């Protein structure tokens, strides 16, 4: 699992 | 050098209207803590401005800088900003699901089961793919047939073809280990492949070598290296092997740097014979950027520089592991460069290496081997394995160069 975040 | 790009935006009621991934801890390619743009909000600031693409990589938001950063630092710093965010970008010159992996299993079971073997399409797809993904084809494939997808590409190819398809469904650890165990195959060793691996590869990489070579072959690597080597030779491979070097501090200690280039001059140039352990020592135990600076403050003593010196120091496996070791400290890239050029100039092809370098360096530094190769010998890397390979061996190999220069 990687990390994707909207900003 | 890429592209670096100034984006001024806005922050709308919903933010900026981009995804990221990457960070420190969160790596979105391997090796590369980079932050990447993932996607783009239709609607948003970043759509409605239009210079932000997918794939495009972070330098910095305002007062932050990103490089080198957390995931949660670079979020918190592009959610805490001034309305007015200026972003500091650089464009380039995967979205690989599941989907991707199980489609490409399932292409490449067609290509295999196909009557004569669908070379083309095995080749397409496994040298446009990275390790990683390689890896996730494999696990799909035995999923699906109940068989191993290496032991049936080996059945389906032939010649160098199946070299190159093989080695490539290793890990890089695996496929290094694999490589170093063929190096000692029988009476001593080919010296020229252990001293390329052993000279070339980092702490890392061998730490991980070191660990998957007892694994695949319940023997130390160790060992195994000192049952088939002898002499000051044995001694600075395995004291490379172990992967113990000093890591990049930021703190350079020059001192050192200036005592480190007087034991140098001392044990060779200076005197009669050589004070080998004093030469092993130092360019094993030492940081590489520090070896960078020893190696310069080195000619302010020496009337020779340090490759100079080696050879006429030293001689045989000793002189050319020293060569190879001092080489890969300087710039690597150009010994790949000058390997490759080396296995393709003359009568037929050390298909050997061609194929080791290209599969081991394609996902580490292959374009920074192309730029030095081009620069150097006036034609691209690309048009070098045009001229000495054909077929879909060659094309397996030009998809791994990954372009014309
Ligand atoms: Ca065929
Ligand atoms: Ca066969
Ligand atoms: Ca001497
Ligand atoms: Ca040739």
């Amino acid at each position: 699992h990687f990390r994707e975040t909207e900003v | 050098s890429e592209k670096i790009m100034e984006i001024k935006l806005i922050k709308g009621p919903k933010g900026l209207g981009f995804s990221i991934a990457g960070g420190v801890g969160n790596q979105h390619i391997p090796g590369d803590n980079s932050i990447y743009v993932t996607k783009i909000i239709e609607g948003g600031a970043a759509h409605k401005d239009g210079k932000l693409q997918i794939g495009d990589k972070l330098l910095a938001v305002n007062n932050v800088c990103l490089e080198e950063v957390t995931h949660e630092e670079a979020v918190t710093a592009l959610k805490n900003t001034s309305d007015f965010v200026y972003l500091k970008v650089a464009k380039p010159t995967s979205a690989y699901t599941n989907f991707d992996a199980e489609r490409d299993a399932l292409n490449i079971e067609t290509a295999i089961k196909t009557k004569g073997v669908d070379e083309v399409t095995i080749v397409n797809i496994l040298t446009n793919r990275s390790n990683e993904q390689r890896q996730d084809i494999a696990f799909a494939y035995q999923r699906r047939t109940k068989k191993e997808l290496a032991s049936a590409l080996k059945s389906a190819l032939s010649g160098h073809l199946e070299t190159v398809i093989l080695g490539l469904l290793k890990t890089p650890a695996q496929y290094d280990a694999s490589e170093l165990k063929a190096s000692m195959k029988g009476l001593g060793t080919d010296e020229d492949s252990l001293i390329e691996i052993i000279c070339s590869r980092t702490n890392q990489e061998l730490q991980e070598i070191n660990r998957v070579y007892k694994e695949m072959y319940k023997t130390d690597l160790e060992k195994d290296i000192i049952s088939d080597t002898s002499g000051d030779f044995r001694k600075l491979m395995v004291a490379l092997a172990k992967g113990r070097r000093a890591e990049d501090g930021s703190v350079i200690d020059y001192e050192l740097i200036d005592q480190d280039a007087r034991d140098l001059y001392d044990a060779g140039v200076k005197r009669k014979g050589t004070d080998v352990p004093k030469w092993i020592s130092i360019m094993t135990e030492r940081s590489v950027p520090h070896l960078q600076k020893v190696f310069d403050r080195y000619k302010s003593y020496s009337p020779y520089d340090m490759l100079e010196s080696i050879r006429k120091e030293v001689k045989g496996d000793l002189e050319n592991a020293f060569l190879n070791l001092v080489q890969c400290i300087q710039n690597k890239p150009l010994y790949f460069a000058d390997r490759l050029y080396d296995s393709m100039k003359g009568k037929g092809t050390r298909d050997k290496v061609l194929i080791r370098i290209m599969v081991s360096r394609s996902e580490v530094d292959m374009l920074k081997i192309r730029s030095e190769f081009k620069r150097k010998y006036g034609k691209s890397l690309y048009y070098y394995i045009q001229q000495d390979t054909k077929g879909d061996y060659q094309k397996a190999l030009l998809y791994l160069c990954g372009g014309d220069d």
